[PDB]
């Protein structure tokens, strides 16, 4: 097969590949942070971050602490609009290889 | 040599690379944010574990948007050759597509633009991790009850 | 250590956890589709699932089509404008969990 | 038993789940959006690959704004008790956030939130897949040379 938009003779890249944005909340949604013990998605990140860092692949160890964050933690708030909330952290991706903290 | 793959980004360089913390605890009166209790524990966590990764940690402290632009447009202009990665984690007040400098905000477009694949060569190639903990608008998740 | 936003009596998740959106390209960029041979995009996906969904995890498969749009596609237009463009997908995931096709 | 772990979505259900394709080619004069030339080989490729991964297939062609939101809501109030995930993928033109119907835009939150883990709980807790080849934007990568 053959066509105009592939087997380029000079080799490029997109300039926005390889990006990783680990955003600790989803799309239009506020993020939670404890006054005394630092924000939910930070918290679970280094935790996750110091427990398989030197075991899975990044995005495994993001999955990971999006499980940690949506599970572990709701929101107690005086105020009932703010009360009893969740949060699910965001992983949005464009690398294009596998990342290993390790080697 | 045996077959090659290349399925994982080269992480054997020289240095694993830097780690740009921007904690952004107080802001200007004008500005009517609120100080962000507890940023600190998030700043100190966070140097500790990339420290353990063996990365460069350089930490900032209540930015102005002026200062993080200045910051990232620096950082991006250093030399990675011999950086495996580059990581920025933001600590601050935030809506969609916007972080906050202690004065007003910052389009993450403009501090992420300063890392592209065209204008960041030493970084072509390699993972460029950014770490948001930020607000992203006014939507609260009810969430619901598992069984 | 005891808080007020965890360990929560009545266990809930975030009703936006459990979503993957697998984006064809960057936030704010054009999507290229070949008139004949389909979409970049769809057309890796597709060869990517074929060949590793009985082997690799989902988030590993998706990687693999970043790496495939991003290095084998390039734009051919007779407009100077939209020729030799590039993309990058784009994927977003709020899973919690790994996710093979098979078990 | 022996130690769980949990680290992988069940996928051993009675049935794979479903794979909803919308497969939009051809839209209204009066939208004055161009037919999209190519998405058929895509539709059917799409309807292959997710065939062999044991998904119930179903597709959908040319699609107006109105039917979009129809079949989504449709198929998010059927009972998927025995369905270990979910796969829709929309195939049209689009803007950031939004998937073109053959005569208008859809919201692309319009969509997604008919499958919230507190409106479809026979999905609570399973994968939902949402596939998007459609527009985002107007920017062009202008890319770079790799070495």
């Amino acid at each position: 097969a053959s066509g105009v938009d592939d087997d380029m003779a000079c080799h490029k890249i997109p300039v926005e590949a390889d990006f990783l944005y680990a955003y600790s909340t989803a799309p239009g949604y506020y993020s939670w942070r404890n006054s005394k013990d630092g924000s939910w998605f930070i918290q679970s990140l280094c935790a996750m971050l110091k427990q398989y860092a030197d075991k899975l692949e990044f995005m495994h160890i993001l999955t990971r602490v999006n499980r940690k964050v949506a599970t572990e933690f709701e929101s107690f708030s005086f105020d009932a609009t703010f009360h009893a909330k969740k949060q699910i952290p965001c992983i949005v991706s464009m690398l294009t290889k596998e990342l290993y903290f390790y080697h | 040599s045996g077959i090659s793959l290349d399925n994982s980004y080269k992480m054997d360089y020289p240095e694993m690379g830097l780690c740009i913390i921007i904690n952004n605890k107080n802001f200007h009166k004008s500005t009517g944010m609120t100080s962000r209790s507890g940023t600190d524990v998030d700043a100190a966590n966070l140097r500790e574990t990339f420290r353990n990764l063996k990365y460069e940690v350089r930490n900032k402290n209540d930015l102005t948007r002026e200062e993080i632009v200045e910051l990232m447009r620096d950082v991006s202009k250093e030399d990675h050759s011999k950086r495996s990665s580059f990581v920025c984690v933001l600590l601050s007040h935030g809506e969609e597509g916007i972080i906050f400098g202690t004065n007003g905000p910052v389009d993450l477009k403009k501090i992420t633009n300063f890392f592209r694949g065209d204008r960041c060569r030493s970084l072509t190639g390699k993972p460029k991790l950014f770490i948001i903990q930020a607000c992203r608008g006014t939507e609260l998740d009810c969430g619901i009850e598992t069984d």
